[PDB]
């Protein structure tokens, strides 16, 4: 799992060529379950703050 | 069962389902150690280049494993790598280092394919546990 | 740790035989319901407690290494004079000088007296079509010498490794493939398949079928 | 429960029409009045080509 | 080291004949259950 | 030709195609060749 | 003719083919003959089918020393448990 | 196994003709299991260092 | 076996006509099992030396 995740994080360093680097599927850190995309996470807290 | 897919019909006409299927008979053990009897299929009706009907591209992995409560375990896998070179050249003229490439025709191809299927059984005993699992989602 | 749906099968023989007893497995709770005499009961209980051990499980990693390497040299020179049908042709080379000289004449502009007409390169294209190398023509006063050479150096290095995890003594299939259908119409799977019935022995020595 | 959303699509290749079926048939046990999550699928894909 | 699914077959003849006995092989654990 | 099948196109098809795509003359008419 | 079937091509096909491949005249038009008959003759010549045309006696000399050679060495091993079939 | 590996390491000395020599599949040293491609391994440590 | 090997060693003396004489399959000396092609064997030791 941790090997795939390494590969995929890589492909995030050299991101989806013409897209925003954020859309490239990446496994979460092993046993952390999903983390929301940043923009949405940023939105969610803003909502929480409000 | 779980199938997110399409039922393509196929000559024999039977209607076979072809998608992400996942058919687990999860059977919880003492020590919160779930023992899954899983049939997991990702499949993906492609063309029928040669064949009579449509060729389904199927990656099914049907096994029985025994997993902890809440730790992931790796059912399956495949790490393919390929590498086909080819070079047609005008024999000896395609040897020269600088100018060889004028007479050579090289064709190189490297396909690398990593398919791991992990599975994570989570046991939902207490309702409160379900609330979380569900809510979070 | 055991499926009771399957354990009841085994206890059928311990059950009746020992008596000389109804064992029933309730799927739902993976609990099999025993209705024994008290000894037969204490007995079935000692059998179920020893069949009910956890099963270890094997990660069958197969490792298929198909490494193929091909090297061809065709070299062969064909002389030809079509004015007076004189060929030194070879079939073994891509193209035979006949097809090529005929093709070249057809690809020439004919004259039917005065009109001119541009010949079809359909015959020359059918000749040169199949030349995988170098089919060069030194045309020396009407003796066309088609020299042919190709050093096809192929190379293939496939390394596909499929692992499956399976519970000891369980069968497990794995197929990463395609189900192509084939006349007989049956739909046969055709891929990297791997179908191991791994059965772990004493001394941690797995015995795979 | 046997729950199916499905949605007759075309039959690109196939003899008849291909139904696009997302069925999810299971047995769960829910509280009175709390929601529980039967099913799921979080697909992500990302094909580059150059 | 043996598949019990197949050993029970062989012990059928040793079993009944000797008595003149139910041998059952539990696939799962590759353990055959003898009631002798 | 020094043609190769292994590459997309083989020079034969391409040179034939280029000649067919040229404007022929049948004597005086002119005609525009098919790029088919 | 002094023809032979045993050789690639028989002089008949070749001489006929050569005449058809010649430019005919139907009186005045000229016409360029099809090499479709000569191509069907020479098509099947795997060696050397040379024509010494001596005042209208066409001597087609044919020679080929086809020296083939094949050296296949395929070795498959299987591992098997004694008394198991594999 | 060790014979194949020799062959394949060879084909790495005379690498995939027009590609970067790193893509040519090579069996790992017998009983070492896989080692990540170098670039990714280089990336992973850098991440670790960070 | 030893008769075939003789033939084949022969065809190595008068080698594959336009190729490098090394590619012509030859049975190994009886009960010696395979020997690597020379180039690869040369490579392997070089690696060993390194």
């Amino acid at each position: 799992y941790n090997y795939i995740r390494a590969e995929q994080l890589y492909k995030a360093e050299q991101g989806l060529k013409l897209m925003d680097d954020g859309h490239i599927p990446v496994l979460p850190k092993f046993g952390e379950d999903k983390r929301h995309p940043a923009e949405i996470q940023a939105f969610i807290d803003q909502m929480e703050q409000q | 069962s779980f199938i997110v897919g399409e039922e393509v019909p196929v000559i024999t006409v039977d209607r076979k389902e072809v998608g992400i299927k996942l058919k687990v008979v999860p059977q919880i053990n003492e020590g919160d150690s779930v023992q899954l009897n899983i049939e997991q299929e990702v499949s993906n009706v492609l063309g029928a280049n040669g064949a009579v009907d449509v060729r389904f591209a199927k990656r099914q992995l049907n096994t029985s494993v025994i997993v902890q409560d809440g730790q992931m375990l790796v059912l399956g896998g495949l790490i393919d790598e390929r590498a086909l070179e080819s070079e047609s050249k005008v024999p000896l003229l395609g040897d020269i280092p600088i100018l060889g490439h004028l007479f050579k025709s090289t064709n190189t191809q490297v396909e690398k394919k990593n398919l791991m299927v992990f599975i994570k059984p989570t046991i939902i005993r207490d309702g409160m546990t379900a609330d979380g699992i569900t809510q979070r989602k | 740790y055991a499926k009771a749906e399957d354990l009841v099968d085994v206890l059928k023989g311990v059950s009746d035989n020992l008596q000389a007893v109804v064992i029933a497995a309730h799927q739902g709770t993976n609990s099999l319901v025993l209705t024994a005499p008290p000894d037969i009961m204490l007995a079935l209980q000692e059998v179920i407690t020893q069949l009910d051990i956890r099963r270890a499980q094997v990660l069958i990693e197969a490792l298929i290494v198909e490494m193929a390497e091909g090297d061809g040299v065709n070299l062969g020179v064909q002389w030809g004079n079509l004015e007076t049908g004189a060929v030194i042709q070879y079939s073994n080379t891509g193209t035979p000088i006949g097809k090529v000289m005929v093709g070249l004449e057809e690809a020439k502009d004919k004259t039917v007296t005065s009109r001119t007409e541009a010949g079809d390169y359909s015959t020359l294209a059918a000749a040169l079509a199949g030349v995988n190398g170098a089919a060069m023509s030194l045309v020396m006063g009407d003796w066309t010498a088609l020299i042919s050479a190709v050093s096809s150096d192929s190379n293939s290095n496939i390394l596909s490794s499929p692992s499956i995890t399976v519970m000891d003594n369980g069968e497990a299939s794995f197929i990463v493939g395609e189900e192509v259908p084939v006349i007989t119409v049956d739909r046969k799977e055709v891929g990297i398949k791997l179908k191991v019935v791994p059965q772990i022995n004493e001394g941690d020595s797995v015995q795979l079928n």
